[PDB]
């Protein structure tokens, strides 16, 4: 019933790499697109990345290109989300969301509207030197 | 919750005579019924299944009929090997595969 | 490009409040792929409205959506009890990316 | 007028399109083509189950309908001059198949194992009068005897036993192209990947194998394996043993339709997996969400209007839900405008 | 030819554990269901448990639902029935029966388990007494 469970809070040193997990209720990513969103404390949300494992297509936001990596493991139906070169401004809450893929075609605009109809409880990440 | 009572409980008949046995159920079970023969001190062997289909190896003197609550089995000609007990089994009774109480036939006195 | 929301809106119970979200033409105007989310403090965001003007499983009828040009409008008719939350507008862009609005704080008083 | 000849090829299709005094209890409905267009066939309860066929769109009412034959399992198609229908009637252990040709019975076929005789429950294909029909008798969760019966003018020309590597064959869907018929259907006993049967009415023969695509198209099924095999079946999934489906195979022009859920008959999607005939490492391209995961689905079948005024055949499909949807599109490509 | 051999059956005391083994020869082991049917030395046969070829579907009767284990090992071509928590009502002769199906054509998702027995065995005795 929980659909997605991520992990829990974590504190990391600056300059390191952070890895967060998203596991579905069922051990199968049939046609679901898994997105990863970030929310700063008390400001708002920020779309960060998305993955479609059936076609194996990974898309990232303009700001986070070259820093965020999203991978999928269909053996355990686990989505791994990784940041490298962590900075002090990386403290936020990261959520994994799921959506239903509608169409996919390379010539036209791919990765059809799948929305954010299912979310998770969230994972708090805090960057500090102590 | 389907009953299964078969009659007669005991019957004495001579060799090579018309012998028939009736198995009855509380409600209609379609053709989901089978008949089993067990000789004194022997493992039971299937005679007919689906209430009309004979087994590959069984002799052709065993006949079955019936569709609904009443099923009849008839032995064309009794034989020395035909003195045994008979059971009627229901098929669509997951997981309580009901067997018949048992009919025994012996040599007439 | 980031979509813009007014700032923060509020009103008395029994009134209808409209939240507007405007952006560019390549993300909002071109496609009818604008969604609306509501978030409470300490709670994960919930998909309030999907597909511009469609409602998910449940959702009170008071939430309505409309579109005009590059503007997406969410209307709440008769703000009843506890709709005070952070409301966000989201759009789908031509580059297969999702854009989130700045956010609007809808606050409801409890006593004069 | 003239017997149908499978000469026009099967050109590429990109995106599917919407095509679909009271109603009766209609179950197991499929679609069949004819020179007048396309009709919908369904089994109705009125112990006296009967097929009723009606025009596209119109609701089933006792004014524009016609009965083909009496039974609970059936198939039907057309050969260009006449319509051939097959029904199965009688008790379960003594089932008999009656064949109708131009509205009167012409042939009776008895059972050979005596355990529920069944047919493809879809349309058949007719080529120069030869109309193959696949029948099966025996256990539905074990080895069963599958035969192929070739009809012409309501009469038998050849009954031949199943060949190839197929292990269980029930409820098949057949489509004709370039003179060869391909039939795809359900492995109800062991496999989770659909078998395919190639029928050649020129040499009057058939062959059977499996689908080499790694994208399984049965419910239930496990997660898609890395190397889909087309010689030995792939076993797994619970609790559903299988569901009837279909698959169009023209090399690069291939389409596979399957339920969204891997365990339940909920939703329906399609994939254009290139070279579904032979490729074992093949992966899907064009996705199209036909039925969302929320509502229920059912038996899905394939039909082609061979009598179209085109240089192609323009395949089409139907998916059940209850109601059903009949869909097929053109070279127009997928986008936000498609549903 | 077709042959089923039973072993491991013996009299035992309440609260014990017993294992009954069945070996099949002369036919395709993995293409048939297998079940156990018991019979007290005075009355007729009674079904207890059974399973299909891969073990996905297993059947236990009402009286042995919580104390019977049924497994098959196709690599060794064997059938095993484990009886735990016995009662004085479980004194009978057990038969290992090869089980097939008839009329299992179901359109819905739920499989129909209609079973009938064709091949039987010699059986093993299981007596439960407080002595
Ligand atoms: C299955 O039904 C057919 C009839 O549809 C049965 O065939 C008839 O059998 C009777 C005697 O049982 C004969 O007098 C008739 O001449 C037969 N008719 C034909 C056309 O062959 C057949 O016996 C039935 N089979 C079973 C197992 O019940
Ligand atoms: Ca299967």
């Amino acid at each position: 019933q929980v659909q997605l469970v991520q992990s829990g809070a974590e504190v990391k040193k600056p300059g390191s790499s952070v890895k967060v997990s998203c596991k579905a209720s069922g051990g199968t990513f049939s046609s679901y697109a898994i997105s990863w969103v970030r929310q700063a404390p008390g400001q708002g949300l920020e779309w960060m990345g998305g993955i479609i494992p059936i076609f194996g297509t990974a898309n990232y936001a303009q700001k986070f290109q070259g820093r965020v990596t999203i991978t999928a493991d269909e053996s355990t139906s686990t989505a791994y989300m990784e940041l490298s070169s962590l900075r002090s401004e990386d403290t936020a809450v990261y959520y994994c969301a799921r959506g239903q893929l509608r169409y996919f075609d390379w010539p036209t605009i791919p990765s059809s509207y799948y929305g954010m109809d299912v979310w998770g409880q969230g994972t708090t990440v805090t960057v500090s030197s102590a | 919750d389907i009953q299964l009572t078969q009659s007669p409980s005991f019957l004495s008949a001579s060799v090579g005579d018309r012998i028939t046995i009736t198995c009855r159920a509380s409600q209609g079970i379609d053709g989901y019924l089978a008949w089993y023969q067990q000789r004194p001190g022997k493992a039971p062997n299937l005679l007919i299944y689906a209430a009309s289909l004979l087994q590959s190896g069984v002799p052709s003197r065993f006949s079955g009929s019936g569709y609904g609550t009443e099923f009849t089995l008839t032995i064309s000609s009794l034989q020395p090997e035909d003195f045994a007990t008979y059971y009627c089994q229901h098929l669509d009774s997951y997981p309580l595969f009901t067997f018949g109480p048992g009919t025994k036939v012996d040599i007439k006195r | 490009s980031v979509l813009t929301q007014p700032a923060s809106v509020s009103g008395s119970p029994g009134q209808s409040i409209t939240i507007s979200c405007t952006g560019t033409s390549s993300d909002v105007g071109g496609y009818n792929y604008v969604s609306w989310y509501q978030q409470h403090p300490g709670k994960a965001p919930k998909l309030m409205i999907y597909d511009v003007s469609k409602r998910p499983s449940g959702v009170s009828n008071r939430f309505s959506g409309s579109k005009s040009g590059n503007t997406a409008s969410l209307t709440i008719s008769g703000l009843q009890a506890e709709d005070e939350a952070d409301y966000y507008c989201s759009s789908y862009t031509s580059s297969s990316t999702w854009v989130f609005g700045g956010g609007t704080k809808l606050t409801v008083l409890g006593q004069p | 007028r003239t017997f149908l000849n499978l000469t026009k090829p099967l050109c590429e299709v990109n995106s599917w399109h919407i095509l679909s005094a009271h109603i009766l209890v209609t179950r197991e409905p499929y679609l069949s083509c004819d020179p007048q267009g396309c009709r919908m066939f369904a089994l109705s309860q009125g112990p006296f189950r009967a097929l009723i066929s009606w025009e596209m769109g119109q609701a089933p009412s006792p004014y524009n309908t016609r009965v083909e034959c009496i039974g609970w399992s059936s198939t039907s198609c057309h050969d260009g001059i006449s319509r051939m229908s097959i029904c199965i009637s009688g008790p379960n252990n003594n089932a008999s198949a009656v064949v109708w040709y131009r509205g009167r019975p012409v042939t009776e076929i008895p059972s050979w194992v005596g355990n529920i005789l069944r047919t493809q429950e879809s349309e058949c294909v007719c080529h120069k009068g030869i109309c193959p029909v696949v029948m099966t008798d025996g256990p539905a969760n074990n080895k069963a005897a599958t035969k192929i019966i070739y009809f012409k003018e309501g009469k038998i020309q050849k009954i031949e036993e199943l060949q190839g590597n197929a292990q269980h064959i029930e409820e098949c869907s057949c489509y004709g192209a370039a003179g060869m018929i391909k039939c795809v259907c359900r492995d109800n006993w062991k496999g989770a990947n659909r078998p395919i049967i190639t029928i050649d009415p020129e040499m009057m023969t058939h062959t059977s194998k499996y689908l080499c695509s790694k994208i399984l198209t049965d419910t239930s099924r496990p997660n898609d394996p890395t190397n889909g095999n087309c010689d030995e079946p792939i076993t797994g999934g619970s609790p559903d043993p299988g569901v009837k489906g279909f698959a169009f195979l023209d090399g690069e022009n291939s389409w596979l339709g399957r339920t969204i859920s891997k365990d339940s008959r909920s939703g329906y999607e399609m994939l254009k997996v290139p070279n579904a005939e032979t490729d074992t490492q093949s992966g899907p391209t064009s996705y199209q969400l036909i039925v969302n995961n929320q509502n229920w689905s059912g038996y899905s079948g394939a039909f082609i209007d061979y009598w179209a005024n085109k240089e192609c055949f323009n395949p089409c499909f139907y998916v059940e839900l209850n109601s059903m949807v009949a869909l097929c599109g053109s070279r127009e490509r997928l986008g936000s405008w498609s549903w | 030819e077709v042959q089923l051999v039973e072993s491991g059956g013996r009299a035992l005391r309440p609260g014990g554990s017993l294992r009954l083994s069945c070996a099949a020869s002369g036919f395709k082991f993995d293409d048939y269901a297998m079940s156990w049917v018991r019979q007290v030395p005075g009355k007729g046969l009674e079904f207890v448990s059974g399973l299909n070829w891969n073990g996905d579907i297993t059947a236990y009767t009402d009286s042995v639902k919580g104390r019977f284990t049924v497994s098959r090992d196709n690599a060794k071509n064997s059938l095993y029935l484990h009886i735990n928590s016995p009662k004085p009502e479980d004194t009978a002769l057990y038969y290992c029966a090869r089980t097939s199906s008839w009329g299992d054509y179901t359109r819905g998702p739920e499989p129909k388990i209609t079973w009938y027995f064709d091949l039987w065995g010699r059986g093993t005795l299981v007596t439960v007494s407080s002595a």
